[PDB]
């Protein structure tokens, strides 16, 4: 058992509003989580979607190359 | 090279049964019956479809039970050990065309016309892939050639079929009258190919919505109740001694 | 509190019952 | 109106006996909702809508 | 009524096969068989029964191949479609005399001749039991009366058998030179039958003995491991204050 | 919860002791010592099962004989 | 019994190895006694005993 | 020293075991 020393309030869950704080803020939200989370969406979509068109692109030329 | 070989890709069409809240065209499935029963069924069984599956969806009890009646059964043994044949009862499945794949191949060079029960799920984009395969015979490209027997359909994998062109205009009678064009019995036969493999779609649709609007209300009800829960210690102050 | 919970829960398991099973037709 | 709703929140088998009835009656209220607009989307296309049902012949 | 209903008890024979070292006879097997095939086998089925399950009990290979070429099995269907018929092989079943059951009872007066691969199995006290029946057919007893077609038999319960004698003296020819008596087919035919119903009895019980014997071993040993293990407690000497 | 004893205990070791000799020691009264304390349930388990199949075979043989002209 | 227990049982590994090698050879020294005294207990009622084996027409 | 003897020692017992759970005569 770790020796704590704290000062903790609450307040009753039936005193406080319980939904509208899921919209307040909100672009504070989206900032945050774009400005940190950038960099992570980039390292994962970049890679398969240059693969992915890349291979679409291999197969039209291969396509084409094969006619007459 | 290989463009033939995968089959030219088959169009969207808009089927009445597509969309999240749209049922069969019942008409058009007894109209596609009647295809089937005068066209397809010639060579094409359907093992996995009986007489009484047909009523309270395209036929009556009664209509139903005299179209059994017309075909023969293999029944038996009776008292006396021997097999004989007896009029067909609601229980009976479809007829089959052959008594083997063999027997099947034999009468159609050699190549087997599939059952048809589930041919909707069993291709890659049934229903449009067997509309616009059956109203797809058309002469070939250019530089390509058949080889007899077989027929050119580019939908087809491979390009060269063994199936003849049989979607003639005026192949079939329609009892309630509308024109049997090569389209319309092209769409008719494949909206009855199409209730044929996915029986339940209607019943599994009106389940669907219903209960993905109870469920997304209990999704509303259980936010609520983790949020209410955790209220308490999401707005609660922590004083401690430490800075940094 | 003894009989009125009895009574109050035999409520439900009646209500309960008619819910699970819906024999409506077999009031006869 | 109170009497009821006195009852329901301080006796829990009346709560019990409250959701049954919810469970019930909210669950047929949207399967005849569900089924009036499925019936509205689909108009002519049902098996008591064909013409010729009745005459095979 | 009374006593006939369960039948008359069959008595203990001294069967070669009987006792835990005891094998087959395997001549009295093969002579069996052959009372089988041309006696028993006109009206019962052994469908249990391949051809390759003699060979290394009664048969040689060459014996058993050239048994079944001597018989007609159907097959197909051949490219064209059709049911042919090909020379028996070894993986072929013993044929059936019947084409169903109802063929069966209809040449046996109504009555189903059983199938025999485990009719020594499926009695009680079975072996003892087959032989009886086919030696105990004789006249019946003062003030009992047999309806035609029927046979009296006190084996069998009730005391009327649809099966008529069968064993009669010289109703077959032994390939060895054994007189062929009613007592001694009916000897050889139940052990062809009891092997039939239990073709692993002689692997089963040079197991049992095998096994039963190291068990034993290993019993004296767990006693004296046991005994080794509890002898510093059981050996030991506890000294307490109490006297009553 | 423990219990709290007080004894002497002496124990010799496993291999300085026979093993198997005391299973044929003093075997006659071991015989007696097992007819002696259970000569009374053996009697109520035995009686009833042999007596209730005896007269069944009696019931039985008779029944058979009434029935017999 | 001690000059066995100096070279077998002294480890365990060997010990267990003994014990594999006396499964091994125990096993097969009861299956030909036991077939022995099978073949001793049925005399002439073998497959290879059949008088007219092989000359079935 | 003896842990090369110990794995010589269990490497025996582990061959004399697959030499005997599998008894592979016909195929040597
Ligand atoms: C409207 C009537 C018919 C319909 C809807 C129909 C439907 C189909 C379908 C869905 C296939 C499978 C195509 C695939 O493999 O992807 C097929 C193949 C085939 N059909 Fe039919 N069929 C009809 C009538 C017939 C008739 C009348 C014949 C013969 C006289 C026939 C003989 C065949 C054969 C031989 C194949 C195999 C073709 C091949 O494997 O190359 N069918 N049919
Ligand atoms: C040696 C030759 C045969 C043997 C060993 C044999 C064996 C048997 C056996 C074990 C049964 C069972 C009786 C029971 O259920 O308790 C039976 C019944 C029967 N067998 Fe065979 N059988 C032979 C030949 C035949 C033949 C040649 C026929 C017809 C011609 C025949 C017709 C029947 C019938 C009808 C029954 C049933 C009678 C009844 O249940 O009332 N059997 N036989």
């Amino acid at each position: 058992p770790v020796k704590l020393k704290a000062v903790v309030y609450a307040l009753s869950p039936f005193q406080q509003k319980i939904m509208t704080g899921l919209w307040k803020d909100l672009p504070e939200k989206i900032h945050h989580k774009v400005s940190e989370n950038w960099i992570s969406a980039t390292l994962l979509v970049t890679p398969v979607v240059g693969t992915y068109w890349y291979a679409q692109y291999f197969k039209e030329q291969e396509k084409l190359e094969h006619r007459f | 090279a290989d463009e033939a070989e995968h089959g030219l890709e088959c169009p969207n069409y808009p089927w009445p049964h597509e969309g999240i809240l749209s049922s069969y065209d019942h008409a058009s499935i007894r109209r596609g019956h009647q295809v089937y029963q005068q066209v397809c069924a010639s060579c094409h069984s359907m093992s996995l479809i009986s007489y009484r599956d047909l009523v309270g969806v395209a036929y009556t009890e009664e209509e139903a039970k005299a179209m059994a009646a017309e075909i023969e059964v293999v029944d038996g043994p009776n008292d006396e050990g021997e097999m004989f044949t007896r009029p067909g009862k609601l229980s009976d499945r479809l007829p089959e065309p052959y008594s083997n794949e063999s027997a099947a191949r034999f009468a159609n060079g050699g190549a087997y016309p599939p059952d048809l029960s589930l041919v909707t799920k069993a291709r890659h984009n049934g229903q449009n892939y067997v509309f616009a395969l059956l109203t797809g015979y058309r002469d070939p490209p250019a530089g390509i050639s058949i080889r007899e027997g077989l027929h050119y359909n580019p939908y087809f994998p491979g390009g060269a079929i063994a199936m003849p062109k049989m979607l003639n205009d005026e192949a079939v009678e329609y009892e309630d009258g509308t024109p049997a064009t090569e389209a319309q019995m092209g769409k008719d036969v494949v909206s009855f190919l199409s209730w044929a493999a996915e029986p339940e779609m209607e019943e599994r649709k009106l389940m669907g919505f219903k209960w993905i609007f109870l469920l997304s209300l209990a999704l509303l009800q259980a936010a609520y109740y983790r949020r209410l829960k955790w209220s308490v210690l999401k707005s609660r102050k922590l004083v401690l001694d430490v800075v940094n | 509190i003894d009989i009125q919970a009895a009574a109050g829960w035999g409520i439900a398991a009646a209500a309960g019952a008619i819910w699970v099973v819906q024999p409506f037709g077999w009031i006869k | 109106f109170e009497g009821f709703y006195k009852l329901i929140m301080r006796r829990n088998s009346v709560y019990v006996t409250f959701i049954i009835a919810g469970a019930f009656f909210g669950e047929r209220a949207v399967d005849y909702g569900v089924h009036k607009l499925w019936e509205r989307n689909n108009v002519g296309k049902r098996y008591e809508d064909i013409s010729v049902l009745g005459q095979r012949p």
